[PDB]
């Protein structure tokens, strides 16, 4: 009944999550690295950034 | 046919597991190794917060980069200047175990929530001067563990039950209710373009939803314990999630699958809070044993360290202009890193 | 007997540089600096404790001076012995009024815990600390301007210093151990509480058996006798080289936060 | 102008420093419980979907928050770490022997969680009338689901209440001494626990959890003041 | 995905004795205390035994004290439950539950209605 009811609910959503569209790791590793290269200097935590403009100093 | 769908479960799930793991063709360790480390990462602690009488729980940098709430326990929700150390606001809640707090990306609202199954949402722009309630979200049958504005009128709350929901707030309705988690939500954290959000629960699970749709799109499993925090990479393609293992987990939303994980052998701690850098290169992490870990997100070595806190770190945020760290601690203090 | 006596003092000189006065210096430096290191989490006892380890290591500091009689030197009576004088009477007089006070915090504390809650305050700790240090300054400058235009200064030393100080240690710790042998036959922790009470004793006793000798000695005559100044002395100065040990030393709360600062360090 | 944020920032300081007496004055409590025990009526005893209840009470004019959840789900691990600093938590249990093993499991996670660990606990043995009625009525055996209960007498140094039956005596102080040995079997005696014997139709609860409180606010002094 | 296997259990004559055994994936086995839980027909979950991390603590309900026999297998990943001289009233449907966290010695929510940690059991019944 209920059981039932969850479980035909979590079938469901297992078949939508199976239908997507997955890309190799690959891509996606490529991916997080190169928008991190990209915005290397725009970060000041990572590249610290003189006290004349820091706003804490 | 309880069996007959159990097995059909089994089956897609075992099919998941298979194109997850057919799409693993490399580590993102193999692929981060040819790029040099972060180096030592030290900050330093610019600014010290006092004022709170008990735990902060929660809190929430503006948009503006400058103006910073937290939410404490002794029944009170502070927006700080940052810059100056000058508290603008100091908002008295109706009920004392406030869990969460947020900051409206236009800056005239707050909100809070907690033990109250209610989120409460202040205008501060308000002409008499003293903020005063301006709704009260009422509908969730579990305490509130997250809340993150999506507009001046759109809020989203996950709850201690095992559902999120986006609100109306003119209207104080729920517009839409996303169930599928089995234990508490004790996460949430919106996309940059806020079309989705991943929301991590009290299990080895955490879910992409479609705000608009309403439903799960994808579900990442690997933890092995609760999520107690969850965290969107700046370009909105993958998401960190912190959990009471003790390990950080990086995810990505297209392989989905694990994509890293950052632990160490002597942190036996949970991990209470995550947060990105701007780049998204470090991975700042609270934990139990109060001090903040900056993990190279890259290259998943532990890069720095934050120690100052003297009880546990509850909660971590990054700066929108990536300025500085605020990290807010059981022992009253909320201290800001660069 | 001359010979024998001189003889004796330096015995008892050397045993007290080797075995007291490392106590009270360390300690004293120890309890100042773990303190101080971790001022953004000091208590109200923190307080009162720092300005008893200031007082102390003032006095045991000079301990060492007095022990091989290097003040009978350099007088200069206009300037430099009377400042030492002076400066030795208000430190005299603070680490007694510190005593006085920190037994008659704790007696609020552990008494009137829920009640006068709004009295201890951090704020109102260091307060209290100032007009601690004041009132010392005060009844050391008072009675040397009064007789500058001796006898009084020695009679307020002995009064304002031993008698007054000493019955409020008794009262307020006599009352301190009637709240704890009371609520101990009940709910109580019993070997803690135990703890507890021989503690206070301690701290009662090592006062008293510190600084009656040189109180009495001074009523009594109220030059002469070099050996009976010389041991009473020692007491005196063994009073702050003890104050350490059985205040902090002898307690779990400093004990964890000295190892504390040592894993931090 | 900066002056103006200024004096804003002293307009809050001032109050928050206002509200910080409010806040130390008060004594914060947790009230815990299954749906067995009387939790409610103890509520309902202090004469003066929403997820907490607030009641405020006060003794000997010092003045008392008592914390109930109301709607919440049974997974507790994580929305009871906000009262790891509460002043206490008053555990109350159905002593009428069965849930006593899942009172006892209660108070055992409660004891030994990380977070609650420096958390004394007024642990009220709620129902005793009942317990009594049962036990005088000889139908249920405690031994049943506590084997140990077959060897177990009653210390020579008991204080039964005049009149009491010497049954519901062995039977009470063996409840008791099964909650004892949890809360002593760890915790280094940085937290008590507080075993009282209470009913529905008693009216000191409230002077039991003043005492208490007394108590463990004497711990917390005699503690920060180096004494212990 | 945290995952709990009860390979075990089955029908039974009043006063025999089986060997419930638990197979646990995709975590690490070693740093959690484990426990057995049971909900028998018409009654909510019930607490029945429990053991630490490395097996040196051991905990069981008085009702099954001295008949049944946890054990943990570390190498395996395994967690066993020997049962010996069932009564009728141990027919219920056995859970292996894991604690919530690692390294902790709290076990808040092993029997909660729904519990992220727990396997789907296996039935137990006595003639
Ligand atoms: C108080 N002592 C020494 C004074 N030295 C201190 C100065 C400043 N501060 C102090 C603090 C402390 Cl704790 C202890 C001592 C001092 C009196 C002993 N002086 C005497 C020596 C020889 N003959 C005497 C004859 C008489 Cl009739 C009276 C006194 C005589």
């Amino acid at each position: 009944t209920a059981s039932i009811a969850q479980a035909r609910k979590l079938v469901e959503q297992l078949k939508m999550e199976a239908n997507i569209d997955r890309i190799k790791v690959s891509k996606a590793a490529a991916d997080l690295m190169a928008y991190c290269e990209a915005h290397a200097k725009e970060d000041p935590l990572l590249t610290p950034v003189p006290a004349s403009e820091n706003p804490f100093r | 046919e309880l069996d007959q769908l159990r097995q059909e479960a089994e089956q897609l799930k075992n099919q998941i597991r298979d194109a997850r793991k057919a799409c693993a063709d490399a580590t993102l360790s193999q692929i981060t190794n040819n790029i040099d480390p972060v180096g030592r990462i030290q900050m330093r602690t610019r600014r010290t917060l006092r004022g709170h009488l008990a735990k902060i729980y929660a809190m929430h940098w503006g948009t503006d980069s400058r103006l910073l709430v937290s939410a404490s326990q002794d029944g009170k929700l502070i927006i700080w200047d940052s810059y100056t150390t000058n508290k603008v606001h100091a908002i008295p809640l109706r009920s004392s175990w406030v869990m969460t707090c947020a900051y409206a990306p236009s800056g005239n609202y707050v909100a809070c929530g907690g033990l109250d199954n209610i989120c409460s949402i202040y205008n501060l722009k308000t002409r008499e001067g003293n903020v005063r309630v301006s709704r009260e979200l009422a509908g969730h049958t579990g305490y509130l563990s997250c809340c993150r504005f999506l507009d001046d009128n759109q809020i989203v709350t996950s709850s201690g039950d095992t559902t999120c929901a986006l609100w109306d707030i003119e209207t104080g309705q729920q517009t839409t209710t996303f169930t599928g988690h089995t234990g508490d939500v004790m996460s949430l954290s919106l996309a940059p373009d806020t079309r989705l959000f991943v929301s991590g629960a009290c299990d080895a699970s955490a879910k992409l939803w479609d705000v608009r749709e309403g439903m799960c799109r994808q579900t990442f499993t690997g933890h092995e314990s609760d999520i107690n925090a969850i965290c969107f990479f700046p370009n909105g393609n993958a998401f960190a999630t912190g959990s009471d293992d003790a390990t950080c987990r990086l995810f990505d939303l297209r392989a989905d699958q694990e994509l890293m994980t950052y632990s160490h052998d002597n942190i036996i701690c949970g991990i209470t809070s995550v947060s990105f850098s701007k780049s998204g290169r470090l991975l700042l992490a609270g934990y139990d044993d109060f001090n903040c870990n900056v993990w190279d997100a890259l290259k998943a070595d532990r890069a720095g360290v934050l120690a100052g806190h003297d009880n546990r770190v509850s909660c971590l945020g990054v700066t929108d202009d990536g300025m500085a760290v605020a990290t807010g601690s059981w022992d009253s203090f909320l201290k800001i890193w660069n | 007997s001359e010979h024998q006596q001189y003889v004796i003092g330096l015995f008892l000189s050397c045993l007290y540089t080797i075995f007291l006065f490392p106590i009270g210096f360390v300690g004293n430096i120890l309890i100042l600096v773990v303190n101080i290191s971790f001022r953004e989490k000091m208590t109200i006892p923190d307080l009162y404790f720092i300005n008893l380890a200031v007082a102390d290591l003032i006095l045991v500091a000079d301990s060492l001076i007095e022990v091989f009689n290097l003040h009978e030197r350099y007088y200069d009576i206009a300037v430099l012995c009377t400042f030492m004088s002076l400066f030795l009477q208000v430190n005299m007089y603070s680490s007694v009024f510190f005593l006085t006070w920190m037994s008659f915090d704790r007696y609020i504390a552990l008494a009137r815990a829920m009640r006068c809650s709004l009295f201890r305050t951090k704020h109102h700790a260091r307060l209290s600390c100032g007009l601690i240090w004041m009132a010392s300054v005060s009844a050391t400058l008072v009675p040397f301007t009064a007789v500058h235009l001796v006898r009084e200064v020695q009679w307020l030393e002995v009064t304002l210093g031993f008698i007054v100080p000493f019955a409020i240690i008794g009262l307020c710790y006599s009352l301190i151990v009637r709240v704890l042998v009371r609520a101990h036959r009940h709910r109580g922790l019993r070997p803690r509480r135990q703890k507890a009470l021989r503690m206070i004793l301690a701290v009662v006793l090592v006062f008293f058996v510190c600084w009656l000798p040189e109180n009495v000695f001074i009523s009594v005559h109220l030059h002469a006798h070099p050996l009976t100044g010389h041991i009473v002395n020692l007491a005196a100065f063994s009073n702050s080289c003890l104050n350490p040990l059985i205040y902090s030393f002898l307690g779990e709360t400093f004990r964890d936060k000295l190892r504390l600062y040592i894993e931090q360090k | 102008e900066d002056k103006a944020a200024v004096e804003r920032s002293k307009m809050i300081e001032k109050q928050l420093q206002k509200d910080k007496q409010v806040y130390r004055r008060t004594l914060r409590l947790l009230l815990l419980g299954a749906d067995n025990s009387g939790k409610s009526t103890i509520v309902k005893q202090m004469r003066i979907t929403s997820g907490i209840f607030e009641t405020k009470f006060q003794v000997d004019k010092v003045n008392f928050h008592m914390f109930d959840v109301g709607a919440q789900r049974d997974e507790r691990r994580k929305w009871i770490q906000c009262f790891n600093d509460v002043t206490a938590i008053i555990f109350v249990v159905d002593s009428s022997d069965n849930r006593l093993q899942e009172a006892l499991n209660d108070f055992d996670s409660i004891w030994n969680n990380r977070w609650l660990r420096t958390i004394s606990v007024i642990l009220f043995l709620n129902k005793q009338d009942l317990l009594a009625e049962k036990v005088l009525a000889g139908k249920s055996k405690i031994e049943d689901y506590f084997p140990e209960f077959a060897r177990y007498t009653t210390p020579e140094d008991a204080t039964p209440e005049p009149g009491e039956d010497p049954r519901v005596t062995r039977a009470k102080y063996f409840i008791r001494k099964e909650f004892v040995d949890i809360s002593t079997a760890s915790g280094d005696g940085r937290h008590i626990c507080y075993p009282h014997f209470t009913c529905a139709v008693d009216t000191e609860n409230a002077r039991r959890i003043f005492n208490d409180c007394k108590d463990i606010i004497l711990q917390m002094n005699l503690r920060e003041y180096n004494l212990v | 995905q945290v995952q709990l296997q009860e390979s075990g259990g089955g029908l039974v004559q009043p006063g025999g004795s089986l060997r419930l055994s638990c197979a646990a994936s995709g975590f690490t086995f070693s740093n959690y205390k484990m426990n057995w839980v049971r909900q028998a027909p018409g009654k909510g979950l019930e607490w029945v035994s429990d053991i630490s991390q490395s097996g040196a603590s051991i905990s069981y309900t008085g009702s099954v004290k001295g008949r049944f026999t946890i054990s943990r297998d570390n190498a395996k990943n395994t967690l066993y439950l020997q049962m010996n001289s069932l009564k009728p009233e141990d027919t219920a449907v056995y859970y292996c539950a894991r604690c919530p966290a690692p390294f902790t010695r709290d076990c808040f929510d092993v029997t909660s209605t729904t519990y992220a940690y727990r396997g789907q059991g296996t039935q137990v019944t006595v003639s």
